[PDB]
């Protein structure tokens, strides 16, 4: 039950490593509640 | 290297923050050492491709 994901501008292809850098702080709090 | 790399970091394409694309390729083309005229004539053209 999470909000669908802000891509902005970031493609991920299966099975290839990414990176996202979004400027927000707000899923940052998610990030460290799934530890 | 002429100019510190630090303004090609700040506008990023990946950061969606370039809502003026001609002015960051605009920005690009100044670092060239091209003389003035030849500017100049960049500025003759219209069309964005040419």
């Amino acid at each position: 039950h999470l909000p669908l994901i802000a891509i902005t501008r970031n493609p991920v292809f299966p099975r290839f490593i990414k990176i996202i850098e979004v400027k927000n702080k707000k899923l940052v709090e998610l990030l460290r509640r799934k530890v | 290297p002429l100019y510190r790399e630090s303004v090609l970091q700040m506008m990023q394409a990946g950061q969606r923050v370039v809502d003026n694309p001609i002015y960051l390729s605009d920005m690009g083309a100044a670092l060239t050492g091209a003389e003035s005229h030849e500017l100049q004539d960049v500025l003759e053209e219209t069309n964005i491709p040419k």
